[PDB]
Parts: C-alpha cells; structure tokens; sequence
C-alpha cells in the first residue's frame, strides 16, 4: 500500500464525482457512485482486452 | 444508551433547578418563586393523575401537599404525598382491577411498563403485607427511581434505547397515549393484563399512536399477521461456494 | 426543531397557557432579523456547488494520510461519500437560515454524529477542517451583506463547536 | 411540531434540495403581512374566555336534552368538564394560527380524540356544534364584524387569515365526526 | 418571573444549551415593542389619579346594590379600601408593560385571588365592570399613540380573562 | 432464564424423574468440551466492534436506498440507532452461546421485537441481512478461517459450536420476519 | 401488433377481400408520418440510460414512503427491479414509435398488469409518476422537433391512461 | 429568575410606586446598546468550546501536580468532570450577560457549590484560576483584541459590557472561595 503521508503536501490530489447530495445518491437506491449499485451502468459491460496480445 | 428519540423529538424533562441546594446552608434550594413554582406543579398534576382534569373543589383537598412542597422542595416527597391521597385512590384503585392499579403505578411513577409476571406478582406480595401504601413507597424508595429521577425532576416517560427487555418498550407505548388521552377510558380492565401473564406482545397501532412527531408511526406493517408464530421452524440457508448450507 | 416559534409555544403548552403577550414580541424579532438570514440563505443556494467543492478538498490537501489502506477515503466511493457528507452539512446550514433557529442542524446532522463517526473511524478533525475552511473564506462586503455574514457564520461555528 | 417555515424545509429535504429562490417569495410574503398574524391572534385570545362560554351555551339551546338526566352535561362536574374541554380546543387552534401549520393541532390535540369520546359516551354529533359556534365567532373577530367589542385595528383585510383559522376549526370538526 | 427574556433562558437551561441564534432573535423583538409599551407605561404613571377615580365611581353606576347593608361596600371605610384594590391593579398593569411579560400580574395580583375573593364574599364581577371601564374610555388618537393603545388594552384584557 | 444444565432439569420435571446416568451423558460432554466453549466466546467479543460496523455498512452496500432521503438509516440520528441495535443482537447471542441454550435471547431480545419494528418503520428484510452477515463473521472467527485476524488456539474441531451459534443467529430472523 | 398495416389487413381478412384502394391509402399515411416518429425513436434509443434513470428517481422523489419496511423499495434488489420495470416501459414506447401503433404496449406491458401490480402489491400510481415526469420533462424544440414530440407524448399518456 | 427589566420593578414594589419617568431612562440606556449586547454575547457562544479547553489545560500547565496520582484532575473520569464543570460555568455567565442581571447565575449555579467542592475535595485554589483564565479570555472576544479570531463587528465602544461580564466572574470567584 502507498502510505500517502511521505509525499510533499499538495501532491496528493483527490476529486469527488459530484458535490451534490442528489447525484451521489437519489431518493431511491439507484446510485452510480455509492454502494453496490455501481455495477448498474448501461455501458461498462465489455472491455478492450484485444489491445495487448493473445497471452 | 444513545436513544434517537429522547431529547431530539420530545422535550426536555422538567424539574427543580439543581440538587446542590440541599447542601447549601443558608437556603434549601434555588428559590423559584410563584411563577416558576406553579408551572412545575402543573407538570406533577399532569403526570401522577394522567389527564384527570381535577376541579377546583378537588384541588382544595391537595392544599396541604403543595404548601409543604413550596418549602421542602423535594419532588419525590410531593409525588409520595399525592399517591396516598383520596384523589389517587378514587381514580385508580376504587373502580379498577388489581393489575389495572399496578400498571398505572408503573406509568405514573416510573414512566415504563412492567417487564414480567414475576415482577408483577411481587407487587401483589406487597399488597398482602401493608395494602396499597406498601406498593407505593416501594416504588418510590427503589433503586430504579433513584438513578433516573431522584428528588430533582418529575417522573417522565423516558425513551432509553437500552431497555432491559424489548417488551418493556412496548408496554410503555401502550400505557401512555397521545396528549388527548386520559386513563379512565376502559371500564377498569387492564390493557397489559393478557400479555403479561401469557408472554405475548401488544398491537402495533396502539403503540404507534403514542409515538412522537417524526418517527414513522405505523409503516412497516406487512398486510399478513402482526406477531410471530412460536411453533414455526423455518429453513434459513447460507450460500457457500458449492451449495447451500442449512445450519439448523 | 428548535426555532423561535417552536419554543415559545412549547413553553406555552408546558404551562397550559394561551399565546401570551410575551410571545407576540418574540415573533416581532422574526420580522427584523429575517432579511439578514434570508439573504444569507439565498446566496448559499445559488453558489452551493462552488462552496462545497472548495470545502471538500481542504480536507484532502491537509490530510493526505486518508488514502492509506484502511483509512477513511481509501477508494473513490469513499471520496464520493466525503463530498456528500459536506454537501449535506451546508444544506442544513441553508435550512437553519430559513427556519431561523438551530433546529434542522441538531436533529438531522449533529444528533448521533459522535456515535456514528467513532464507529466508522471517520475523523472529527477532518470534518472540522472542511467547515472551518469556509468560515474564514467569507469576505464581509464581497460575498454577502455585513449582518448577513453574522448569521451565516453563526451556524458554521455552531457546527465546529458541536463536532469538536 | 412544524411551523410555516419548517414545513418548507421538510418538503425540500424530501427532494434533498436547497431552499432556493422560488420558495422564498412564499416566505418573504409570509413575513410581509406577518404583523397581521400577530394583530389577529391577539383578537382571539383577548376574547377567549367569553368565546368558550357562548359556544357551549348555544350548544344547550339547540340540543336541550343535554341537561336532561342521561345527557352528558347533565350534572355540575360534567358541565365544568366541557367548558374546560373546549378551552383546550380553543388553545391548540390559537397555537396553529400563530405557527401557520396544523402540526401542533393534529399531534397534540386531535390524535385519539374520537377514540376516547366513544369510550366516555360523549355525543360527538353535538360536540361538532360546540366547535362550529366558536368557529363563527372567531372569524368575525378577525374580520372585525362583531356587534360588541369593536377592537381598533389597522385598515386593510384579514380575509385570508379568517379562512386559515376556519380551516383549523374544520380540522377538529372533521376529526371527531 | 414571566418575561420575554426569562422564557428563552429557561428553555435553554432545561436542555443544557448555550444561547443560540433563535434566542438572540427573540431579544430583538423586545427592542421593537419597547417604543410603545414603555410610553404607555409612563402615561399610566401620571394619569392614574384621574383614571382610577373614573373607574370606581362608575363601577357603582352599574352595580348600585353594593352600597346596601349586608353587601361589600356598605360604609365609607370600605369604599376607601375599594380604591386601594384598584390602585393595586393599575400599579401592576404598569409593571408588566415595563417588563414585557405577564409576571407581575400573574404571580402577584392573580395567584391566590380566586380563593380570597371566594371566602371574603367579594364579587369578582364588579372588578370586571371596573377594569373594562378603563378599556372603552381609552381612545387612541388624542391620549396616546397607536401601538401604545393596543399594548395597554391587551394587558387590561389579560386579567379580565383571569378574573372571569 | 435457563442455561444448558437448567434445560435438562425442566425436562425431567415434567416426568418427575431423577437426572440419572442416562441423561447425564449429554451434560458430561458439555463440561468435557467446556474449555472450547469459553475459547470460542472470546473469539467473538474480541472482534465485536469490527463485526457490527462491517455488518451494518455491508448492508448499506447491497442496498443504497437505506441512506437516501426516505431510507431508514438516513441521518446520523437513524444510523446510530441502527449501529446500537446490531450491537444488542450480537450481545444477546454471546450470552446464548455461553449458556448453551437460547432462552435469554428469545425472551429479552426477541420477544416483542417484531411489533417495535412495524411501529417504528424499520425494514425487516435488510435487518435480517445485517444479522446474516455477522452470522458468517462469527463462524469464521470460531473455526479460525478469517482472512485477516488469525487468533491463537489449540488444535481440533469447533464445528459444533460454529453451527450452534449459527442457529442462534437464525432465531433472530425467524422472530422479526 | 396493433399497427396501421395489421389493422387494414385484418379488416380485409374478416371481410374476405383483397387489399382495396382504401387499404393502400392508409399505408400512405404511414409514410408521411414516419419522419416524425422515427426521429423520436432514435432520440430515445441513444439516450435511454439517462432518460430511465432520471425518471426512476422521480418516483422516489414524490413517494419517499417506498423505503419504509414492507414496501416495494426496501432493499437493493427491489430498486433494481424497479429501474428495470421502468426501462421495460421505455423500451416498449421505443417499439411503438417504430411499429406505428400501440401494439407492443398492449400485448407486452398493459395486458395482465392490473392483476400483477395488485398481487405483488406494487403501487400503480408510482409506475405512473415516472411516466408522467418524462412527459413534462420534454422540451419541444430542444430534444426533438415539434411533430416528433407530439408522437412521443401521445404514446406516453396512452400508458398513463392504461394504468389509470 | 429575574432579568434587568425585572430588577427595577422589585425595587419599586417596596415603595409601591408606579415606575414613572425618572427611572425609565435607565432601561432606555439598555435598549440603546441592545444590539451591542446581542453582538457581544454571540462572540462568547461561538468560541465556547475553545474557551473552556484552553482554560482547563492552562490550569494543568500552571499547576502540574494536578495530574499526579492523588490529584484532582488525575484520571479520565475526573478530567472529564472538570471540563463538564467549566462548560456549565461559562454557560451560566452567558445567561447572565444576555439578561443583564446576575440572578440566573447566583441561584441556579452558585447555591451549594462551595459546600459541594469541599465535600468532594475539589480544590478551590485551582478553580479560582481556571475561572479567571476565561474571565480574561471573555473580554478579548468582546473588545476584539484577541490574538486569533478577529471577529467582525461594528465600530464603537464596548468597554462597559466587557467590564460588566467581568463582574459576573467576580460573583463566581467570591462564592466558590
Ligand atoms: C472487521 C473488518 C473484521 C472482519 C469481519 C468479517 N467480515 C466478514 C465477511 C463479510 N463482510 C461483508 C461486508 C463487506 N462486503 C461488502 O460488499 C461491503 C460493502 C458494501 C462490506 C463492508 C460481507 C458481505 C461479508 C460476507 C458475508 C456473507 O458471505 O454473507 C468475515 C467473513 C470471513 C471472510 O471474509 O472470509 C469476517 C471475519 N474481518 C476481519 O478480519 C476484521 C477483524
Ligand atoms: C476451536 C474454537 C479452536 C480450538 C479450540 C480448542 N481450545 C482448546 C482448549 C483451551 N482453550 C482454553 C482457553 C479458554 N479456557 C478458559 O478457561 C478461558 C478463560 C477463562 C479460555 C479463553 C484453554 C485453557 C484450553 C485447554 C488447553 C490448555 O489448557 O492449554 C482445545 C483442546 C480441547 C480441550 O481440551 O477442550 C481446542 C481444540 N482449537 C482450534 O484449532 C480451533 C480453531
Ligand atoms: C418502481 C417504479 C416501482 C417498483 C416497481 C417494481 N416492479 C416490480 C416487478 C415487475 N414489474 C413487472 C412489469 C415489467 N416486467 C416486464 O416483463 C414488462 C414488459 C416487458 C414490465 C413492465 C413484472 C411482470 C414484475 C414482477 C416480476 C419481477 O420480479 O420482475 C418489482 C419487483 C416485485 C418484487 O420484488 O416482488 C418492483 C419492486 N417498486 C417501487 O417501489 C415502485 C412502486
Ligand atoms: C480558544 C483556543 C481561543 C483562544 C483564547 C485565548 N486564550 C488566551 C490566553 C491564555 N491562555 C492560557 C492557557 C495557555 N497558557 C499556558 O501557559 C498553557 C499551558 C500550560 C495554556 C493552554 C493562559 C494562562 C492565558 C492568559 C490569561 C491571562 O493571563 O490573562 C488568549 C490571549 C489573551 C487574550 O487575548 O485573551 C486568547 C485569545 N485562543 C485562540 O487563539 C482561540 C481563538
Ligand atoms: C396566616 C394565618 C399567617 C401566614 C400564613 C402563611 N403560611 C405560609 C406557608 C406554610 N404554612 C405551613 C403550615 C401548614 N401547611 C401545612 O402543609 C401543614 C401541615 C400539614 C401546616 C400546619 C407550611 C408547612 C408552609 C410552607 C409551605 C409553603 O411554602 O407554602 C405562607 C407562605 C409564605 C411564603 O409565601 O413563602 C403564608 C403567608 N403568614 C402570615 O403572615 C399570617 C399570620
Ligand atoms: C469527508 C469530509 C469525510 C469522510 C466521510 C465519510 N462519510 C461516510 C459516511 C457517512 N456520512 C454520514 C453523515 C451524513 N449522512 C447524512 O444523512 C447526513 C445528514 C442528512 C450527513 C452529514 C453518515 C450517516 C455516514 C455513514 C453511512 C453512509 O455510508 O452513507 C463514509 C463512508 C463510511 C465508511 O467508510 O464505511 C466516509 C468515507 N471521509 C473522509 O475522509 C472525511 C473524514
Ligand atoms: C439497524 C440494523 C436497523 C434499524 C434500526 C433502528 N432502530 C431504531 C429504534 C429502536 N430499536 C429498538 C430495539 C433494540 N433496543 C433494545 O432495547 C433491544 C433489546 C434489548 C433492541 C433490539 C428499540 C426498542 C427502538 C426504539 C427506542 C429508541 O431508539 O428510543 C431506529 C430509530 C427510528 C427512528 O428514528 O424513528 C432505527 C433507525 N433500522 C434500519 O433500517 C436497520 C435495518
Ligand atoms: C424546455 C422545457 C426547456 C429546457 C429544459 C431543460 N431540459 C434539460 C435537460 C434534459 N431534458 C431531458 C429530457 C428530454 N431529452 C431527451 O433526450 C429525451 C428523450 C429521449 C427527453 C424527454 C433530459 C434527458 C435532460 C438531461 C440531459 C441534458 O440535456 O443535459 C435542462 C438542463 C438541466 C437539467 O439537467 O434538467 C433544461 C434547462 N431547456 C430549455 O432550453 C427550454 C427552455
Ligand atoms: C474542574 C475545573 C475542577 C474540578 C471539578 C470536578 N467536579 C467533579 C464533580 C462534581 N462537580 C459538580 C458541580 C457541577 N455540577 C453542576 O450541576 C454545576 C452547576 C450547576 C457544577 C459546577 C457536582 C455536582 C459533582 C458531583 C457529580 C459527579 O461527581 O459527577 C469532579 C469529580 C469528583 C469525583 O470523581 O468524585 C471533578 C474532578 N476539579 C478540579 O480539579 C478543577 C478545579
Ligand atoms: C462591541 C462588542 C463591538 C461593536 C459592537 C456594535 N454592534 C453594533 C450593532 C449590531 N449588531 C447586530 C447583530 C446582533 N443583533 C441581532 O439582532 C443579532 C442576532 C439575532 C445580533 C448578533 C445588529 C443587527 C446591529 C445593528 C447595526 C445594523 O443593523 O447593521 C453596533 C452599532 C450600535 C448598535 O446598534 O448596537 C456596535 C457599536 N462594535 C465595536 O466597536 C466593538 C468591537
Ligand atoms: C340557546 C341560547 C343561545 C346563546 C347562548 C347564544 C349563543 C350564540 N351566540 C352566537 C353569536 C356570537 N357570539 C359572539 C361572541 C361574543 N359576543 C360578544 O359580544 C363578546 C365580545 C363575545 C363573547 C361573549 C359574537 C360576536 C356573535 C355574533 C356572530 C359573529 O359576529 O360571529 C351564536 C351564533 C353562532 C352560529 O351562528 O353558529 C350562538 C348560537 N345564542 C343562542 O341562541
Ligand atoms: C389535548 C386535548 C385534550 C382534550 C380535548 C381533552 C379530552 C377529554 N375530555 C374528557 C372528558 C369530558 N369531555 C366532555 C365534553 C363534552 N361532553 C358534552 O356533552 C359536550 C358535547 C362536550 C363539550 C362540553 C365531558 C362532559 C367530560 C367528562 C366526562 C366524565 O366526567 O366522565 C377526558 C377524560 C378525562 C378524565 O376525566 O380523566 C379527556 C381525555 N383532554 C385533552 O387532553
Ligand atoms: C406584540 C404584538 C403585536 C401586535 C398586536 C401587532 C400590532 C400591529 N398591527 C399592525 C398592522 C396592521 N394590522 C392590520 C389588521 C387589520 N386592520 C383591519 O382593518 C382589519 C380589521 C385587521 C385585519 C385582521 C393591517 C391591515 C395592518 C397594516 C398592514 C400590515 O403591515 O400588515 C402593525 C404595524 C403598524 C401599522 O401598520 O400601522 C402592528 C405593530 N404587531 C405586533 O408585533
Ligand atoms: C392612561 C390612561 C388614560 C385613559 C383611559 C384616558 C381616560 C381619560 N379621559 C379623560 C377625559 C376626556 N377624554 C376625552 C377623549 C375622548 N372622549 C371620547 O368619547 C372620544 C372617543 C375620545 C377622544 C380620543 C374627552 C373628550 C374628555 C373630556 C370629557 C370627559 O370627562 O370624558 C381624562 C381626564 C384627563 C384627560 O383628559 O386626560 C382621563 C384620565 N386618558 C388617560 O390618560
């Protein structure tokens, strides 16, 4: 694991997905960011693994 | 012992200023004065009696217990003097059954419901050895009354969160009602009497009438039955990788 | 929901009294100090994305150790739950400036927070450093009015006091 | 309980929305004529001793079998417990006119009230007439159209305040119906 | 003592709370009404000997039977004690305008008075006929200001509802 | 309440029998394996704070509508009450594993629990899911097959204690269903 | 499917006749109207994951009671089946703009729906509030054209009137 | 439990005069600085958790034998109780500053406080110091001369109200002596 305290201050960057209570989680549980409902996206089912090799 | 309802959704409990006034040697208490006094007496009259709506010619017989209360500022002695009155036995002892009288002593003087048949039968063991004054002074001089109310505050219905039985919270909610609710509406007839002696529980709509404002009063009821079947043996299985294990 | 109206009639009900001539004066204070706490509230409503974007990375510029394995913001779901929990708090600061008292904060945001954040190892000092960043980010003639900054920076350090 | 400002907050928290710029002209126009809410709650509670007396005394004059033996305000303990029983109905309406919302009327006064009035033999069809007499008397104090006690107010209208309090007396008038 | 300040500091003490923003908004309403309920209070301090001498000699205009033997004021000695018990109320109406609440009325001049006026055979309905004579003789646009009238008339009407 | 020795003598009291050597060979093996019963309950109370917070937040993970507006784990007020409740359930099943009889879990904790939850609005399908996570956490500490936190035991099988405590966790789901 | 072709073929099959001159005149209406209703069916098929998820939480923004115990939005599976069942309905509206009639909505979404949403206790006014939100979200020059929005909304309130 | 308006009337019932024109100017010089009093009491309650924790920890620094074994702030149970006590003292002085009258502090807090500390062994020579730390820290936050946290105010004179809240800390240090 990276320690993240041994770096200089200002070099660890973080960024949230949206600064909103209502896009991170709606009134229903259909949240794209919080919880186990991050697999329910219409894309991101297949991938690009014909980039590498037949290894 | 967190209790998400208590000082959040209800009010704060009323009472005297402090308990350090008894150790003060030039006074007996922070002296409240007769606007700060009688509005505390309004809260003892609304709690020991239910909402009994006592008249002007019924409060005149309680003239002596207030005149001692505004000098000796103990709240517990005022509650003890009001439970030995004629106005407490003509409402809760005279035309009621024995477990109706006992279940209102837990409401008026403890703010909870009785947890057991063994706890309830020991209050009838004190009726045989001293009558109704042996029941009342044993509640007042108990350890449970000392470490919740003391001499300082009125005995209020306290949402604790960490009840010693879960059924104790249920019988507290049946006993208190809404604020437009007194305790003469049944003709005698203890409400908790069947559930104490059998060991079952209460009805969900009767408890959720007495819950505060803002606590989902009634939802969660499936449209099938409201209690549990003690004879049912369900199969609850856990998924492991291979199959499903019924650790029963 | 402690406000000016929901305390003067929760004392009028505790003695069994009518609306007194005392309590008709306390709603005359709701007429006067409304226009500094409504104009501080409406400024927060059209600027909310900007003020919680800057408040949230004040936690992470300060505390780089939170991305370590086992700490609070160790993955992107937890970073998204950090910026949610400071979007909730300043929504309640917007709510307290409408009701006029500290009612919506201490029964939706503060009650339970000692017990929730201890069990989940969320540090209180990182919650404070986000809210104390935007308390002195407030500029007195530039952002809002003079007395409107007093109302907005009364509920902020209420929340810094009650968390610490 | 919720007042008229905290009603708008618990509607927007269901949306998880900030109280923006569109709801605030329902709350800047609450406090604009908000003198008149204080200038008319004072018109009820100044006359509230006479108002509960003329309410139940007109309840006798249209159902004269209440004071017959068998009726529920026959004896002298029962007649004192319905002068005072309509004091509490008049008290929680005057809280709700001060608050702008019927939350303190419904939680602290209307919950379980009919549930006990069938348990005590209170005739609910004649207690509706007890409420609706003082409903008519309260909305003419606010309108200042009474015969006696012409309380000097300022010139304008309180037509919406007379109908908000008439909705509060219809909430108790439909709860025990 | 019932005032507008003692309500919000006993409601803060009962929950163990510091004085927050809703409490300080209620003191701001006491600054607004102080320009009317003090000018009516100072008007009653110099005009009392022409208005407590208007009430009781018109108390006996409606109630003529109180000069009869066997009733209350059968001699001249008790009428001079009848003008003491209406100078004791206008001196307490003057105090509650100064302090804002109903404190000097309810805990001095009201508490206990149901039982003294029951046992000593004094009619309460001549006090109601005499306090209300100072209500309808009061007009606004010569005697005092507009909001000094409606604060004085709302404090004469408080103990009319307490004695009835 | 009863324990595993008191459960046998109330069975013999229905027959007025004596607890003799036929009935005593179940109780002579309860004391023979009695070191492993103590060895298993400090495998649970040493990890009990980690077990509750993983089970409650693992229930939030499979159901994110519990923390949206209108979920019943929404604010700090409701989430701390859910964390308190799962610690109470884990406390009473550690009493029941120690005694060897599920009496004290069934009358103090579970009796009347279904009626509290349908009056307070608590969802019972997700509440069963938080108990069913910490059932699987409890059988992994007893058999020493957890991925972190290998504790130091002695060698043998504790496979009848792991399924005895799995039946105590199954009574919680059967009582709130 | 109920369509323009299958109506005029079935009408001329029950009569036992060849396609007449009035049966070819109806398919010409299918040509001049196909430009508008295939624009709506292509606009919907490209942006359907954002239209479904915007309407799925418009159910729970109106009815927050569905997260209560025993309701239909308790756990994660029940909201996965709820966002599925809304996406099923938006697929059938895409199928109805392609075919040209209410064929796929009738046979696959509406027939048998009253007996399923009552047996499984799904509140049918919440399978409506998501459909009614999409009908008023549509801006008539922004997302599609004028006549493409007439066709899009007319299949959207056919479903509303069939659930009501 | 009085305030500053309820002090001039309990000095005037003894003479039984109307409060007339001569003594009403002393309360008109209360509502002149009424917004000055409201601006002053907001600055204490915004800094109150820092004012206590700097005071009690400086008492440990000025008196390092307090955390020795046998000391009064030795263990965690005792150290939490002294921080609990300084919260109540700073709360009751701020009640007195808002009312403008010491009769909220002297009754509800100072009755029996001298006899309770000698019954518990709580030493008064350190609590005269730790009250007097936050006495001098309260006049910094009123007159804006604090080192950190320059709060935003209006330009005027507040040195009468800073001395008036110094006198409430003299009423504490007299009574616990
Ligand atoms: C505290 C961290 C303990 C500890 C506890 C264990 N947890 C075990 C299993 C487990 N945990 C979760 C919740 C986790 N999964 C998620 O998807 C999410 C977020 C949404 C979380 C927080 C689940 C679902 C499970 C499995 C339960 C089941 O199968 O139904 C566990 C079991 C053993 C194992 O993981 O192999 C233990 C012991 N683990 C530790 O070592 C520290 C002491
Ligand atoms: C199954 C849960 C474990 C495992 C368990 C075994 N533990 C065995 C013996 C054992 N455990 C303790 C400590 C326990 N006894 C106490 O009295 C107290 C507290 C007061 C505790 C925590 C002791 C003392 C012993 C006895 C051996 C010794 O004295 O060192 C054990 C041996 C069988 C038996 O003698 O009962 C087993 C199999 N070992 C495992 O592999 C799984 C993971
Ligand atoms: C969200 C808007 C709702 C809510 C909805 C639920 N609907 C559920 C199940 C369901 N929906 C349908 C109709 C759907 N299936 C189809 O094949 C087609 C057309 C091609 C449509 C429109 C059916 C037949 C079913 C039952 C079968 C199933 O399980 O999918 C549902 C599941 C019910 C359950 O879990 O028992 C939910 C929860 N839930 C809400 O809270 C609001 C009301
Ligand atoms: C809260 C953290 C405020 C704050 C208040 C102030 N305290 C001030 C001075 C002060 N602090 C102590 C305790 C300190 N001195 C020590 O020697 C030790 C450790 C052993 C500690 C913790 C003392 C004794 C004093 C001086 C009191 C006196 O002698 O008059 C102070 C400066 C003086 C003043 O302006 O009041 C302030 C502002 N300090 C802060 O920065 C935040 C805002
Ligand atoms: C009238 C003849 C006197 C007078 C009377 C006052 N007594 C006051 C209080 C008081 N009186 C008693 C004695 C009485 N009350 C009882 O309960 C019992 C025993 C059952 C007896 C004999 C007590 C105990 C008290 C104190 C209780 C209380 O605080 O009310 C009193 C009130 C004083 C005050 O306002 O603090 C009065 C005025 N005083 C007189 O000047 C005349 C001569
Ligand atoms: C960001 C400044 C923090 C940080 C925060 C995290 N918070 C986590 C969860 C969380 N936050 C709250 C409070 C919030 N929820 C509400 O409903 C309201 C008011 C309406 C507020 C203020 C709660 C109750 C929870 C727990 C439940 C949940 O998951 O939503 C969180 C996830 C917890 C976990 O890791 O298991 C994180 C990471 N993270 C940071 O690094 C700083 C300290
Ligand atoms: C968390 C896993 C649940 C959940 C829990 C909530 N429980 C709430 C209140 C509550 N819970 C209990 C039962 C608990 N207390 C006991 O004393 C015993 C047995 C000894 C048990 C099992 C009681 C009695 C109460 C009410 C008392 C009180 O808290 O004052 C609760 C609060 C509801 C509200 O704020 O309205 C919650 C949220 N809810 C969930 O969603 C998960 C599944
Ligand atoms: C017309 C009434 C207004 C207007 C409204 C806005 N709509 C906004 C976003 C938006 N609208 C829709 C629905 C519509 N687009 C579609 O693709 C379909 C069906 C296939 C429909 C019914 C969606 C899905 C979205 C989100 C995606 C996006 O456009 O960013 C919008 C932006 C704010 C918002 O997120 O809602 C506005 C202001 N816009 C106008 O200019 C006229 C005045
Ligand atoms: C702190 C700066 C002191 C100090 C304080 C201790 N006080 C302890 C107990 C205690 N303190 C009070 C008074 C407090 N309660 C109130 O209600 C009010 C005002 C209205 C005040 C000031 C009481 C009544 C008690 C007894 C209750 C209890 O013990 O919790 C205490 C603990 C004593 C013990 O553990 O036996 C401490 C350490 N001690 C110090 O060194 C500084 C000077
Ligand atoms: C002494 C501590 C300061 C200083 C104080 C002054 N403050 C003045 C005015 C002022 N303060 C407030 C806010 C206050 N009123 C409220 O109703 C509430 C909360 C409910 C608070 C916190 C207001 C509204 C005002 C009035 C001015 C305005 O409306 O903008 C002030 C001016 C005189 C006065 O009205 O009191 C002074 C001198 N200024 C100083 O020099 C020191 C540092
Ligand atoms: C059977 C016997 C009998 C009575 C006792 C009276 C009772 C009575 N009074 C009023 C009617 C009224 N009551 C009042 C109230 C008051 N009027 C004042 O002069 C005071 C200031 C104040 C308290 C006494 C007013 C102002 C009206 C007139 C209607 C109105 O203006 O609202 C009404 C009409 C209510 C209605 O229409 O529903 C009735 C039934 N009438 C009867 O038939
Ligand atoms: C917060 C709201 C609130 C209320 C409204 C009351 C509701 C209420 N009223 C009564 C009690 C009563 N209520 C009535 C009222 C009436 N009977 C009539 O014939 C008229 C139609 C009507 C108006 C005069 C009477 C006569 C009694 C007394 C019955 C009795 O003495 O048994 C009681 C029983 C009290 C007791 O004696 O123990 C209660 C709870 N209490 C509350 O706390
Ligand atoms: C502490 C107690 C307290 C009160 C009693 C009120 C007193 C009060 N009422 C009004 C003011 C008013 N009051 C009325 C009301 C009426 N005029 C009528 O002819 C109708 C009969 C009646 C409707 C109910 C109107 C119309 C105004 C002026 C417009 C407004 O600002 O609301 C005003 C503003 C001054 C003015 O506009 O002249 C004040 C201070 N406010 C308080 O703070
Ligand atoms: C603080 C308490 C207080 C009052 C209740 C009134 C009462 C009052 N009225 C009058 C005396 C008078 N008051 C009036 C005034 C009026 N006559 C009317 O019918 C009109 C409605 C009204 C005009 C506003 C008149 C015309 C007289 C002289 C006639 C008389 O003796 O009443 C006097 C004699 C001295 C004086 O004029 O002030 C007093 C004390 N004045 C007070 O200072």
């Amino acid at each position: 694991f990276v320690d993240y305290q041994i770096f200089a201050p200002g070099t660890v960057k973080v960024s949230p997905d949206s600064v909103n209570a209502n896009e991170l989680n709606p009134v229903s549980g259909m949240s794209k960011y919080i919880g186990k409902t991050q697999k329910l996206v219409g894309d991101q089912g297949i991938s690009d693994r014909s980039d590498k090799l037949p290894m | 012992a967190f209790s998400s309802i208590q000082n959040v959704l209800t009010d704060a409990p009323l009472g005297t200023p402090s308990a350090m006034g008894f150790l003060d040697e030039r006074t007996e208490k922070p002296l409240m004065g007769p606007s700060e006094m009688d509005e505390l007496v309004y809260a003892v009259y609304k709690q020991v009696f239910g909402n009994a709506h006592i008249m002007e010619s019924e409060r005149a017989e309680l003239r002596d217990a207030e005149s001692l209360f505004r000098y000796l500022r103990d709240v517990r002695e005022f509650v003890r003097a009001l439970a030995k009155s004629n106005a407490y036995t003509s409402r809760f002892l005279q035309g009621n059954q024995q477990y109706r009288f006992f279940e209102l002593n837990f409401k008026h003087l403890l703010g909870r419901g009785p947890r057991s048949l063994e706890e309830m039968a020991s209050h009838s063991a004190l009726y045989a050895e001293g009558g109704f004054e042996a029941v009342i002074d044993a509640i007042l001089d108990s350890d449970e009354y000392a470490q919740e109310f003391g001499s300082t505050v009125v005995p209020y219905c306290r949402f604790k969160g960490e009840y010693p039985t879960n059924e104790e919270f249920n019988r507290m909610l049946v006993l208190k009602g809404a604020n437009s609710t007194s305790d003469k509406a049944g003709k005698g007839r203890s409400k908790l009497c069947y559930s104490i002696a059998a060991g079952c529980s209460q009805n969900w709509l009767s408890m959720s009438k007495a819950l505060p404002f803002g606590t989902e009063k009634g939802t969660g009821f499936n449209l099938i039955s409201s209690s549990r079947n003690p004879a049912a043996r369900p199969r609850i299985g856990t998924k492991i990788p291979g199959g499903v294990v019924f650790s029963s | 929901m402690k406000s000016v109206i929901t305390t003067v009639v929760s004392a009028a009900d505790a003695a069994g009294r009518f609306p007194s001539n005392s309590d008709l004066e306390s709603i005359q204070g709701n007429i006067q100090r409304s226009a500094a706490r409504l104009e501080a509230a409406e400024k927060l409503a059209g600027n909310h994305e900007a003020v919680v974007k800057e408040a949230g990375d004040a936690c992470f510029a300060k505390y780089a150790y939170l991305k370590n394995p086992g700490e609070a913001g160790e993955n992107q779901e937890k970073i998204n739950k950090c910026y949610r929990d400071v979007d909730h708090y300043m929504r309640l600061v917007n709510y307290c400036l409408v009701v006029g008292g500290t009612g919506p904060l201490d029964e939706w945001g503060i009650a339970g927070a000692r017990e929730v954040y201890r069990t989940l190892n969320l540090p209180t000092s990182a919650y404070v450093a986000s809210i104390a960043y935007t308390r002195d980010r407030l500029c007195v003639p530039r952002d809002m009015s003079a007395q409107a900054g007093v109302e907005f920076s009364a509920y902020l350090d209420y929340l810094i006091n009650a968390l610490s | 309980m919720l007042d008229a400002f905290s009603r708008v907050v618990v509607n927007s928290d269901a949306k998880a929305a900030y109280v923006g710029g569109s709801d605030l002209q329902a709350l800047k126009s609450f406090i604009a004529d908000g003198n008149k809410r204080l200038d008319a709650v004072n018109s009820i509670v100044s006359n509230a001793s006479c108002m509960v007396s003329d309410a139940v005394s007109g309840m006798i004059c249209e159902n004269p079998g209440l004071i017959s033996p068998g009726g529920n305000c026959y004896t002298n303990r029962r007649m004192a417990a319905c002068l005072r029983d309509g004091e509490i109905i008049l008290r929680y309406v005057s809280y709700a006119l001060l608050a702008g919302d019927a939350s303190v009327l419904e939680d602290r006064c209307l919950n379980g009230l009919k549930e006990t009035y069938i348990a005590l033999g209170v005739p609910t069809n004649s207690s509706i007439r007890a409420v609706s007499i003082m409903k008519a008397q309260a909305v003419a104090f606010i309108t200042n159209t009474a015969t006696e006690r012409k309380m000097s107010f300022a010139a304008g209208d309180c037509t919406s305040l007379a109908s908000e309090v008439a909705s509060y007396f219809d909430r108790v008038g439909a709860a025990i119906s």
